[PDB]
């Protein structure tokens, strides 16, 4: 696999890092919010990940549909974690490796995982706003292709 | 569900020692899970064959899915702090949470040998900043846990 | 310095700013600095003249100096942050930075300098999280400075 | 060249970074309360340092000395410093320098700088209570031996 390849040029990569830790310093001001964000934006741009979620209920309902609340809460600790690990390529392969487990037990492929990179961009736009630049959205797609080279 | 998170969302007491608590763990979220989990298996080594997908769990971080696992469990931790001052965040968290430990047959007696171990993990990492209140504290959070299992 | 420090320690609300600011500026400690320092010599052009210990501190994070400086002043920003609960913690904080700064003679009006180059560090990096009573905030901690100076 | 390599040898040992983030976690619960006991020590064992730190004043005092306050809470965050430095070793080489130069012109010889080791261990004694260990001592040492290195 390519995991230990693309996990050390993550890690080797300063510009990308600086880029993932100042938007993640306002992608983590609400991790729920933000994170049912992300959820919504999935949804409407993948309408067959819907099906996907199905253990959820109904996944239109955001905040009010409890489960896809501590969903969304919980995707947002994964990233947290990533973030937190981009010091340490053993770390960042490790923490990867387990939530390609997760995936890869729902049988979520790589393109598949790739589907999230239009709804983060989105959600940078709405969290960014003029600040936004599409220059951070390739730095989350970078680290997104970690764990798509580990499904 | 909704009583257990009350008793710790509705106690300054325990929400405060939680915090403060954390704060410490916190300086180290990887050696806070791996020593948390090597607490586990050394007070609670019946618990051990629950965890048949992680390897030889006593290696500690040279186990790579040990450690992988340790660290996520770590920000679960963070997560349940991070609920404190919203109960239907805590009861939501808990309960997703709880699926993911029945699909491992965890039983709320399983889940409750954690307790001892982070008692221990606690009074290692918080030298004379511990209290018993802070255990107390955490075990009340781990009751959330049995009630939702 | 007195009126200054209880304008910042007796309002909530600008408690409350600075605090929700630096919870988004700790996410990259080194890297605000660096962005702060980038902003003061882009908007107040005049304030090179006074780093020239650093080098070309138009070389950012590449020239070691200036990242040295760039971490320590953003570890003297946490050190504020950490002194609201006590205004005599904040006083004596403030005091030390100024006696620092009267001896590079700085004056009040050219610490002030930072106001402008701090206010579009923190639009850039808080994104729709901004608003213009963080910049008060912000504003108000560094007008406790200058009133010792 | 010397600095580099004891710099580099910090970024490299993983069991010595582990020792030093789990006693942060004790000594910054109190920054300020931390600080004055380290300084506290520091005069108790060095006479010579009272005169080095002539600035502060009666430093006898304590907590009731707002210079000698003022400084220790500073003290805490170049600790801190220290420790967010620990996964990059550029980062690290140009703290320690700062610090460096600061001494210097303070005119802190390595010897003097030196005399912080054992005020650290009384300190870390005294917040890490029935988990103290002498490892942890040895961890702190080689963060003082890089600057020690520079002086
Ligand atoms: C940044 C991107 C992503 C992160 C960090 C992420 C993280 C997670 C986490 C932590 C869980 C809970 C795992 C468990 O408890 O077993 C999860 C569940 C899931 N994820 Fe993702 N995920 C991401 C993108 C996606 C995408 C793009 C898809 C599909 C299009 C996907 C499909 C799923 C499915 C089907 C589940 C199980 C849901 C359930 O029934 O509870 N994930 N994800
Ligand atoms: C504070 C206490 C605990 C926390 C915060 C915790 C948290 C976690 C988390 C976040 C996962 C990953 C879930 C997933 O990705 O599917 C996990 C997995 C697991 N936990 Fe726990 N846990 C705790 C105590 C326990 C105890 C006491 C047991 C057994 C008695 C247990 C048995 C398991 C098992 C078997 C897994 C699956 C490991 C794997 O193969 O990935 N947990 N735990
Ligand atoms: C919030 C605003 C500011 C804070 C918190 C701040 C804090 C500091 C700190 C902590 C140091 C390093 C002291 C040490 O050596 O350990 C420093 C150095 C310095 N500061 Fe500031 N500062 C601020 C704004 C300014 C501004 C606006 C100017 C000039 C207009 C200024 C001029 C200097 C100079 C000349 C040095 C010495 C640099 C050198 O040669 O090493 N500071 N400042
Ligand atoms: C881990 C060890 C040490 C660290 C990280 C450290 C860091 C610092 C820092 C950050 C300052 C403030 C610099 C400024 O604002 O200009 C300082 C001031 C000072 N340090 Fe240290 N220091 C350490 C050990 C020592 C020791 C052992 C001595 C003497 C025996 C010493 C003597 C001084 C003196 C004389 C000052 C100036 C105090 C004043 O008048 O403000 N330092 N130190």
């Amino acid at each position: 696999s390519r995991v230990a390849e693309l996990a050390n040029a993550v890690v080797s990569n300063a510009d990308q890092k600086d880029l993932l830790r100042m938007s993640w310093g306002v992608l983590s001001v609400d991790m729920e919010g933000t994170g049912l964000m992300l959820m919504a934006n999935l949804f409407k741009t993948s309408p067959s990940a819907k099906g996907k979620f199905a253990r959820l209920g109904d996944v239109s309902a955001g905040k009010d549909n409890s489960k896809l609340r501590g969903h969304s809460i919980t995707l947002m600790y994964a990233l947290q974690n990533f973030v937190d690990a981009l010091d340490d390529v053993e770390r960042l392969k490790c923490v990867v490796e387990k939530f390609a487990v997760n995936h890869i037990n729902r049988q979520i492929s790589a393109d598949e995982f790739g589907e999230i990179v239009g709804p983060l961009r989105q959600t940078l736009k709405a969290r960014m706003g003029n600040y936004f630049d599409e220059d951070t959205v390739a730095a989350w797609a970078s680290l997104v292709a970690v764990v798509q080279a580990a499904l | 569900v909704d009583a257990a998170v009350a008793k710790v969302c509705g106690s300054e007491a325990i929400k405060a020692n939680l915090r403060r608590s954390w704060g410490v763990l916190s300086a180290d979220i990887e050696a806070t899970g791996l020593m948390l989990m090597s607490n586990l298996f050394t007070l609670r080594p019946d618990t051990k064959t629950y965890f048949t997908r992680l390897g030889d769990v006593q290696k500690g971080k040279a186990n790579s899915k040990l450690r992988g696992h340790a660290i996520t469990l770590t920000y679960a931790l963070n997560n349940f702090v991070d609920s404190l001052d919203d109960p239907s965040r805590l009861k939501c968290v808990v309960e997703k949470f709880a699926v993911n430990h029945i699909n491992r047959k965890i039983s709320g007696d399983a889940f409750g040998a954690i307790v001892e171990p982070m008692k221990e993990t606690l009074k290692a990492r918080m030298g004379n900043y511990y209290s018993d209140d802070v255990a107390g504290a955490w075990a009340a959070l781990v009751g959330v846990v049995q009630a939702a299992l």
